[PDB]
């Protein structure tokens, strides 16, 4: 019943449409950080601590 | 005229911002007077129309 049947005469019959969709992205932040003093690094117990 | 700028990188980064992401740019400038023969300026003092 939606076949695009056309017949001898021919005629404006069997119109299509289109679209076009779209997608989208983002670009976000991140980030941490850590404080040290040098008594800690010098005067601990593991040299490699840091 | 004297510019310091500081562009975001390595030299903003501290303690306080430690990611770095804030620079500036400082204009400081010296200015003075001398005025020697006072009697030479003149001034005059109206109003104006609208």
């Amino acid at each position: 019943s939606k076949l695009p049947l056309l017949t001898e005469n021919g005629g404006r019959v069997n119109r299509v449409g289109f679209t076009r969709l779209s997608r989208e992205g983002s670009i976000h932040k991140f980030g941490f950080f850590y404080e040290f003093t040098q008594e800690s690094l010098d005067f601990d117990s593991d040299d490699q601590l840091k | 005229f004297n510019v310091m700028t500081k562009m975001p990188g390595k030299e903003t980064a501290d303690r306080n911002d430690p990611y770095g992401e804030t620079g500036f740019s400082s204009i400081k400038w010296y200015y003075g007077i001398l005025v020697k023969r006072p009697e030479r300026i003149a001034v005059m003092k109206a109003v104006a129309p609208l």
